[PDB]
């Protein structure tokens, strides 16, 4: 039964990896190289506040290593 | 020391070519295209907004036009389909052959001029108004 | 740097100038041959109206050509294909981060058939 | 670059002469159009509009032969269908350049944001791993220096 929980933990690693990649691919924003360049927004783009963006990055990372 | 799988010190990786980190407008010399259409000038001053129509392009020609011929006003046509149609001797001679075979449609018997003189002479007096 | 040049859905300006010229005098010829004979169905006043409509249409087409040549005059270095190749490179690269994700997901879906349960 | 520069200069001269020939054709068209609308019915006006057609046809000769001569950069001009069908809508073609370069910049900034987000995920993961696993700190730092190489195509902006 222990190996079964191990396999569940292994594909939970893989699901966490693809979920973190999906989150960082979809919910990232648009970064200013300089201040004079135009910052435009898209209604079809899921924009998030950057501080809670980093907080979600942190909690995704910490759940990865607590599962580890 | 224990070696770890697929962590090899001699294995190295480089940046993407071209690198999307840098402003790829400047890498390919496209900055001239950038600020010529920019909505704001890069000195804090707002630049002029481009017009909705091309009236400013055609503003330098004197004609009878006051509106803009579009698809939806019944003034233009599906001309792009026609415009996207496609078909010893030196390069001078061969280019002469190409340019002259592009002249054979431009002369009689394709465009008989006596026929056009007689036909447009058929227009009677005055302009009927519709 | 190297960019894969795309040859899809472009055309030379000489080709569209040639196409417009052959089209305009082909339409001139086609209006020419149909209006040789005058009947009650086609009075010469209606012939003049049709000629006015055709010359207005040709003026419209050459105005479009004028706008096109002005637009080509706006670009100085004639490097619009560089911009198109850069965008097609962007289209390839944006999918690559999705492509590795889908590679991992396909790896998992092929992995599901390979366990050994309790 | 010298060949490209003189090609662009000769191309600009060709564009200017095509534009003035097209302007002459359009002026001749409005002249013969108002001649048709203000027709006096005379044979002289018939010959005049014949003459207008004659100058239009020989202008078409001159700008067709310049569309096929060997010394032509008009073949080197790259034109998509979207700009010509964009003009046929009656709506301004410099917007196509404006919106097109804005799409370039928008995609570049989307990619740069994804780039920085991947960097944040990477180094947060690295710091957290070396916090949990002290025995793995040397391979993690080796991976970091391997996967963050010295910038030779990033120092330029």
């Amino acid at each position: 039964d222990r190996l079964t929980q191990l396999q569940i933990c292994l594909d939970q690693m893989t699901e966490q990896f693809c979920a973190t990649l999906n989150y960082i691919d979809k919910n990232h924003g648009f970064e200013r190289l300089t201040v004079n360049e135009p910052q435009m927004s898209d209604k079809h783009a899921t924009v998030v506040p950057p501080e809670e963006f980093s907080n979600t990055i942190d909690e995704l990372s910490t759940d990865i290593i607590l599962k580890t | 020391p224990s070696y770890y799988y697929y962590v090899d010190p001699e294995t190295t990786y480089t940046y993407q070519q071209p690198n999307p980190l840098q402003d790829l407008i400047s890498v390919y010399g496209l900055d001239d295209i950038s600020r010529q259409v920019a909505r704001t000038n890069l000195d804090g001053t707002k630049a002029v907004k481009l017009r909705k129509s091309y009236k400013n392009q055609i503003a330098d020609l004197s004609g009878k036009f006051s509106t803009i011929p579009t698809r939806e006003n019944g003034k233009g046509g599906q001309i792009a389909h026609i415009l996207f149609q496609n078909n010893n001797m030196s390069e001078q001679q061969w280019r002469e052959q190409l340019r002259n075979r592009d002249i054979a449609l431009f002369q009689p018997p394709n465009f008989d001029w006596d026929l056009c003189s007689s036909v447009l002479s058929q227009f009677e007096r005055s302009y009927p108004s519709e | 740097p190297a960019l894969p040049h795309v040859e899809i859905n472009q055309v030379s300006l000489a080709l569209v100038i040639r196409n417009l010229t052959v089209f305009t005098m082909k339409e001139l010829a086609q209006y020419m041959k149909t209006n040789v004979h005058t009947q009650a169905n086609e009075p010469n006043s209606a012939k003049k109206i049709r000629f006015l409509q055709l010359i207005i249409f040709l003026r419209t087409q050459f105005l479009k050509l004028y706008v096109l040549v002005k637009w080509t005059r706006t670009i100085k270095q004639n490097n619009f294909h560089v911009l198109i190749d850069l965008l097609n490179w962007f289209r390839t690269t944006n999918m690559n981060v999705n492509n590795c994700i889908w590679a991992l997901k396909s790896s998992l879906n092929s992995m599901t058939n390979a366990k050994l349960p309790n | 670059m010298n060949g490209n520069s003189t090609n662009n200069e000769q191309l600009q001269q060709e564009l200017a002469t095509t534009q003035d020939q097209v302007a002459s054709i359009i002026e001749s068209f409005v002249e013969l159009g108002v001649s048709i609308y203000d027709f006096p019915g005379t044979p002289e006006a018939t010959k005049g509009m014949i003459t207008n057609l004659q100058r239009n046809v020989d202008r078409l000769y001159k700008l067709n032969v310049r569309s096929n001569d060997p010394q032509s950069s008009l073949s080197k001009v790259d034109i998509p269908l979207e700009v010509v069908q964009y003009i046929e809508d009656g709506r301004n073609p410099d917007i196509y350049t404006r919106e097109f370069v804005e799409a370039i910049r928008r995609s570049n900034q989307y990619q740069r944001g994804k780039m920085h987000g991947l960097k944040q995920l990477r180094d947060s993961l690295a710091d957290k791993i070396v916090d949990e696993f002290p025995e793995l700190k040397e391979p993690v730092e080796d991976i970091i220096k391997r996967t963050s190489p010295i910038d030779n195509v990033s120092n330029t902006h």
